[PDB]
Formats: C-alpha cells, structure tokens, sequence
C-alpha cells in the first residue's frame, strides 16, 4: 500500500544506520549477506553461533582457493 | 464525475478558488509551529478574533514567488493597486506561523517592483528614436536569459525536494546586478530635446564603467556598446558619406552630448565637413 | 493547452481563444480550470496569434488575386502580391517553433504555459512591430512606389529583429522593380500597367519625378531617362 | 521480507509538512503535471457546456472518438481530391477542418481538368498544368503518411494557396490558340517576380510550342494549317 | 560569508527528512562560528566606531589578521589580498 511503504521507508534507515555500523567495524558481510543475517536475527538468534560459523566459512572460502 | 473527477484530482485547486485547503499532515513540534504558536496564543486568551487566512502549503508560494520573479504578474497572489506591490495576508502554512513570512515575501515584491517599472517602459515600446530602441535591445537581451533561470527551477518543482532558502540564496548575484540598472534607469527616469533626454541618460554609463574600472562592468559594458552602435554608423556615415545625419535632430552634434567623443571631436567634424567639400567639387 | 494552443497560434482558432476581429485571440475568461496564475501568460501568448491570423489574411488577400484584373490601381498591382511573398517567407521560423513545440509536448506533456512564452519570446518583440507598417499599408491604400519608402523608413530602427525582417521584404520589393527596369532601359517597354516603377524619345517616355523612392537620388533617375529615350530612338 | 521489499530506492520529493514519510504523493499536481489527457478533459466539459446552453444544436467537431493518426489520414485523403466524410471534396477542430476542406476543393478542380485527351495548345497547357499536380502529389503522403496534423496546414500555406491561385486559372469557355496565347501572355507581364512566375514560365514555354510549327508551315510548304 | 550559508542549507536538508532532531542540533552543530562572528565583530565595530575610509583600513586589519583563533586568524586573509588587488590596479596605473 502507501502506510505498508511509509513503515518500509523507515525500516530503509534503519538498515542504513545498521549499515554504517556494519561497515565501521569491518563486517565481510556485503549487503546482500547481511540482509540475510538479519531475517535471522528476526526469527530468534544467538549471534555467539552464527558468529563461530561464519568466522569459519571466510576462512574456508579461502582454503579451497 | 469523469471530467471533474479528473480536475478535482490532478488539479489543487484550493488556494486560487473558494475551497478550503486539505493535505495530510504529519504533526508533533518539529514541523508544527504555526499550529503550536495558534494555541498558545487562544490559551493566553488575546482575546480571540483570529486573522483571516485560507491555510496555504508551502509549495505554492515557490510556485508563485516563481511566476512573480520571471517577469509576469496578476497572479493570485501578488497583485497591483496602483502598480504598486502588495502581499497577501491570507497566507500561513502548518509552520512559521506568517510573522517571518510577510517579510520574505515582502522582498520579493521589493523586487517585483524593480521588474514592474522596466515593463511598463517596454510595454509602451508597442503603445523610441534608435537610441532608445537600441537601449530597449539591451533590457531585452537581459530579460530572456533572466527569465531562463525562473523557469528552468520551476521545471524541478515538476520532476525532488525544493525549500525557500535555496531559491533565494542562489538568486542573490542575479538580484543584485538589477538593483544597479535600477539606479543607472533612475537617471534615465530623470529625463528639453530628446537628445538632451538621450544624453542624459547615456553619460551615466560612461560613468559607470569607469566606476569599476568581476561581473557588473561587464553587464554595464554590454549595455554601453549597444547604445553607442547606432552613433558609430552615424559618424562612420558622416565621414564617408560627407552628410551630416539627420534624424528629427536626434543627432548629438551641434551644426546635450556626451563627454565619450568629446577628445576627439574635432577629427570628426574636420573630416566629415571637408568630406562635404569634396561632394560638391 | 496541447493542442489548442498550437491550433490557436497557427491560425485554426477555437472556443477556448475565440478569434474576434476587434480584439484578435482571446480566453473566455474564468473558468474551474483557469485561475490568474496562468492569465496573464496566456493574455500574453494570445497577441502572436493575433498578429499571426492578421498576417495570413492579408497574404492571402494580396497574391494570386487577379488574372489581368475590378479597375482600380491602388488595390492592384504587382507591388502588393510581392510584399505578401516576401512576409510569407520571413514567417517561416515561427511554423517551425510550432513544430518543435509539438515534438517536445509529445514526448512529455507537462511542460507549463510559460516554458512556451519563455520559447517564444523572440517572436513576442517582432510581431507587434511589423503590425503598424503593414496596416499602414492596407489603411491608407498606397499606390506606386511609396511601399518601398514606407517599408525603408522603419527599416532604419535600433532593433535588429524587426530590422532585418522588414528589409527582406523590401528586398523582395526590389526584384520586380528590377524586372520593370531590365525592360525599359534595354528597350523601352513597360511591364507594370496602372501601378508606377518611377518611369512612364520625349513624352510618353519621360520622368515622373515625384513618386521615385527616399534612397534614389535625382541625378541616376536623369541617367536612367538619357538610356531609355534613347535606345528607343534609334 | 522486508529485506526483499526494502531494496528499493525512495522518493526524493520531500516537504517540511511531510517529515514523517512521505512516499511520494505531491502537494496535489498542477495543471502541467498532466497534459494530452487532462486536455481532453475540460475540453469535453467546455464542450457539454456549450451543448448545454445551446440545446445541442451547437454540433460537437469531434468531442472525443476520433483520435489523431485516422484522422490525420482523413485530412491526407483530402488531398488527393477523392471522398472524405466530414471535409469538402476537443472543437478547434471545425476550423482546420474548413481549410483543409478548401484546400480539396482547388485540388479537384485540376484533375477534372486533365482527364481530357480546344485545340493544339490546349492539350500543351494542361500537360504543363500536370507537372505541378506531380510536386504535389510529391508533397503529401511522402512527407505526412501519418504525422502531426498542424504540419498538413503549415505544409500546405505555401502550397495550397498556390494550388487556389491555378483554381482561378483554370476555366472551371476557356480561352484557345491566340486568344489564349496573348492570356497567357498578359499573365506573364502581371506576374513577372513572384513565386508563381517559373510555373507561368514553363506554361508559356509549351503553350506555344504548337503555335510555332503553325507558323512554320504556310511559309516553308506553301500548305495551310 | 558563504559558508555561512552552506552550513544553514545542511541543517534544513536534514530537518526534510529527519523527525527527532531539535533545537540543540543547531546550538550544537553552529559552535564554530560563535567564534568567527563575534571576533570579526569587534573589527566591523572598529572601522564603523572610529570611521575609517582610508587606506590606514589596511593596518588595523593586519593587526586583527595575526589573531590568535584561527577562524578570525583565516578569514582575514582572504579579504585582505582583493584589497592588494585593487591596489594593483592603481599602481600599474601608476607604473
């Protein structure tokens, strides 16, 4: 609607603020990538065991390489 | 109903007609002034009788302010009593309450003046002695390249955000080249012979070149060339031709004038009156 | 607004600018579509249709007119057709303005009534200058060689639009007295009956001094007389 | 889910009575933030107005239905000087209409003309009066197959005028043989400098083109034609 | 003075948008030119207090020009050389 995209406009910085401090501590993730971390931060998340994957996927995306 | 729907929708129409305004509006302080100030003046009880105003947004004011500076007028805001200039005061917005308001329009109609009084002269070019003429080419030359600016930002009110205070801060090195054609055309308000009347107002661009002797001596450079045009034929005529140039006496020499050909003077009449001599030799 | 303002402006006027002969192009006033924001644009814009309408008329008035004509000279003649040619030719920019505008209202028609004042603005200046000279011409019915005069006295302004304008169409008038003189002087013939080129062995081939043009002295109009008696003499 | 709606762009339009959000809506357009159809619109009202206030007699010149490109080529056919059904053989429209109509009505008079297989001359004036009809006929359909319809009338200033100067000089007797060749020649004489002097010229040219071998033969054969 | 307007536009551009800022973003963000202002201040004061219209102008705008705070220490400078200018045109007149 026009109210569904007024709330989607604040949502729109909201992941722009996320975005900078994404950005300032140096996050491998791009935007795409983070836009997934997020809905799973929606649904309920310990980020302590996404971060101990995700600290072992980028260092085994440069292992086969 | 199919044809009205479609004006009533893609037309305003509620600050030029008898409809009050509607637009949604997205309260709370920040943007709320005039509506704050409103009720905190009823509640200190004046008491009350408010001011007639019909509620104008914002928009409609760089609409309108738009239209006043591009060289056109009767709009409806900003008309004429005499030919003087008058704001309305029905005006308010959701914000600033009118108080700065009548004051930043009321520069803009300061400067609508300025404009207002160069039109009424080049209006009755239509209903003028080659100089004049050649003098109403420059003010028109600087009319259509000024006019570009005013429509060329209207244009971006059709496509982006847009507010007062970058409109009138870009026009301040436009409105102030103006201001000095407003005091060189005061001379030439001034006002005998209509070359007494020519003269008068050509010396004052003699002047006025040396006075800056940037961008303002270009403007005045320009407008100097193309008013001596016509007296460097005439005189070129003078020379080769060997008549003096009659134009209702429009002609500046005496056989009043300006001190441009004053030094030297004496080349030209020596050489266009034995020029004449040889005519009939 | 699309349509009707071309249509208006090129003379195929409708009841939106209803063509008056007293007032030329003129709104019908207020309408619950028109406010005064765009009045005085429109007020503005109406004068060059005005002009316009005017102008073709009076084009169409004057050429093609006659096949060797009732049996006045003064409304007749090869003088009137070139002065009607010559303005033909210099209105063509404004029908190509026309053009242009249409182009750009097709690729977007949200531009204002003002972007078309602004374009048109050269047009603005032009128009309601040449309009003296040429119902000077139709009002007080000039016979002969005073056309040229006429149109070579306002071609001596300060403004260059109106300037040029109007001494190309002096130009145009130029070519049929050329034509006229090409006969005379080589033979003695004339070209041009009921209306006067500034010549008519002695009488009835003499000088007629007095209507001969404002930028012709006296002294050629003697030497054009001396080869024109004389070819015809021997 | 909103990750995969937000990747989207926001509007830029923006005012300081819509800090909340705005997602783009306006202030309400103007009149020019909308043309081509909002024209045809208070056209139609202007037009019901009208009808109105006459009684329905004031006759709507197309109030919507036709659009442009038929009737374009209604105006185009016109020109060819063959049937139409609303010109001789929005509501600015009616006068256009009766000039275009015009425009077909000195077309005609000219083909009718030269259907013909009187004298010598005769058949040489018409064969010179074709090799204009040619340019004409060069003129439309090439340049407008479908085109703007204000182009018809601009194109046809300088042409259709013409074209109802040879309207006059045609008959619809007509004048032959020396008759006609001293018409032709006071027509030469009357318009010496023109825009219709080469087309006189070349009509000139060729009307005596039978003439001269006329001449030719009593003298050169002692044998009378 | 026209980064003192830039920096009016950037405030009103962010209020456009923005919903919860206040008065004190602008108390806050115009801090640097409560320095500036005030300390060209006493210059302007100066030349109109005890009129000056010579060219003894120059000297007392040296003599602000040295500063001690940078933004009144820098903005002088700039005026001070279109002064020169000015002058460089006379004395090439001269010359």
């Amino acid at each position: 609607a026009a109210a569904a995209a007024a709330n989607l406009n604040a949502v729109r910085e909201t992941m722009d603020v996320l975005l900078e401090i994404s950005r300032i501590l140096n996050t491998g993730l791009d935007m795409e990538t983070l836009s997934i971390c997020v809905r799973l931060c929606e649904q309920g998340i310990n980020p302590e065991a996404l971060s101990s994957v995700i600290k072992e996927l980028r260092k085994a995306t440069e292992a086969l390489k | 109903p199919d044809d009205r729907s479609w004006l009533e929708h893609h037309v305003v129409h509620q600050y030029w007609t008898a409809r009050p305004s509607q637009f949604p509006h997205s309260l709370h302080l920040h943007s709320n002034l005039a509506a704050v100030w409103d009720q905190h003046l009823y509640s200190s009880d004046p008491l009350y009788v408010p001011d007639d105003r019909v509620l104008v947004t914002e928009t409609q004011v760089i609409r309108e302010t738009l239209w006043l500076l591009s060289g056109v007028k009767k709009l409806f805001i900003f008309q004429l009593i005499d030919g003087k200039v008058t704001v309305r005061n029905n005006i308010i917005v959701t914000h600033l309450t009118h108080s700065c308001l009548r004051s930043v329009l009321e520069q803009i109609a300061a400067y609508g003046q300025v404009v207002f009084r160069l039109q009424e002269f080049i209006d009755e070019v239509m209903g003028p002695f080659r100089t004049y003429q050649a003098f109403m080419w420059a003010l028109y030359k600087y009319f259509i390249s000024f006019k570009e600016e005013l429509a060329e930002i209207e244009k971006c009110i059709i496509n982006t955000t847009i507010t007062l205070a970058i409109v009138v801060d870009k026009l301040a090195p436009r409105l102030s080249q103006l201001k000095v054609l407003h005091k060189v055309f005061s001379t030439g308000v001034a006002e005998t012979r209509n070359v007494v009347r020519a003269s008068h107002l050509l010396n004052t661009l003699y002047k006025a070149i040396l006075e800056y002797d940037e961008q303002t001596v270009s403007l005045l450079f320009s407008l100097w060339v193309e008013t001596v045009r016509p007296y460097l034929q005439t005189v070129d005529e003078w020379i080769v031709h060997g008549h003096l140039w009659d134009g209702a006496r429009e002609f500046i020499i005496q056989r009043t004038m300006v001190s441009f050909l004053k030094p030297v003077l004496k080349q030209i009449i020596m050489a266009g009156k034995s020029m004449q001599l040889l005519k009939n030799l | 607004m699309i349509h009707e303002l071309l249509l208006a402006l090129s003379g195929y006027p409708g009841s939106i600018f209803t063509w008056n002969k007293r007032s030329g192009l003129q709104v019908s006033q207020d309408f619950p579509f028109l406010h005064p924001s765009e009045t005085s644009v429109l007020n503005r814009l109406c004068r060059l249709g005005t002009d316009y309408i005017r102008f073709t008329e009076f084009i169409e008035q004057y050429t093609g007119h006659v096949q060797q004509q009732q049996g006045q000279g003064g409304l007749h003649g090869i003088y009137l057709r070139a002065f009607c040619t010559g303005l033909d030719s210099v209105l063509q920019p404004y029908r190509q303005a026309l053009l242009d505008l249409e182009q750009e209202f097709l690729g977007d028609p949200h531009l204002s009534i003002s972007h078309v004042n602004y374009f048109l603005d050269q047009f603005q200046l032009l128009f309601p200058s040449v309009m003296v000279v040429v119902e000077q011409i139709k009002s007080q019915k000039i016979h002969g060689c005073q056309i040229l005069e006429t149109v070579y006295k306002h071609s001596c302004g300060g403004l260059p639009p109106v300037r040029s304008a109007l001494e190309k169409i002096l130009a145009v008038c130029h070519g049929v007295m050329y034509k006229q003189l090409s006969a005379w002087m080589l033979h003695g013939l004339l070209l041009d009956q009921h209306e006067e080129f500034f010549i008519k062995s002695l009488k009835q081939f003499s000088l007629r001094v007095e209507i001969l043009p404002s930028y012709i002295p006296v002294r050629v109009a003697e030497k054009i007389l001396f080869v024109g008696e004389s070819v015809q003499m021997f | 889910l909103w990750e995969a709606a937000l990747t989207y762009e926001a509007s830029k339009r923006r005012c300081w009575e819509r800090v909340g959000c705005p997602p783009g809506h306006r202030e309400e357009p103007y009149l020019t933030e909308a043309g081509r159809d909002a024209f045809d619109k208070f056209c139609r009202l202007h037009q019901g107005e009208l009808q109105l206030l006459a009684g329905g007699v004031l006759q709507a010149p197309q109030p919507v239905l036709v659009k442009e490109c038929e009737l374009v080529k209604d105006v185009l056919n016109v020109l060819i000087g063959v049937v139409s059904a609303t010109f001789s053989l929005p509501e600015s429209i009616s006068s256009l209409l009766s000039e275009v109509a015009e425009y077909g009505t000195c077309y005609t008079r000219l083909s009718h003309f030269s259907l013909q297989p009187k004298g010598l001359v005769f058949q040489a004036f018409t064969s010179g009066l074709r090799r204009y009809l040619q340019y004409y006929r060069a003129c439309v359909l090439s340049t407008p197959p479908t085109l703007s319809l204000l182009t018809i009338g601009f194109l046809f200033k300088k042409l259709g005028r013409q074209l109802r100067y040879l309207a006059e000089l045609c008959g619809v007797a007509f004048p032959t043989g020396v008759k006609l060749l001293s018409y032709l020649y006071q027509e030469a004489l009357h318009n010496c400098s023109n825009e219709h002097y080469p087309v006189l010229l070349s009509l000139l040219k060729t009307s005596c083109e039978p003439y001269t071998r006329f001449i030719h033969d009593w003298v050169y054969s002692g044998v009378f034609r």
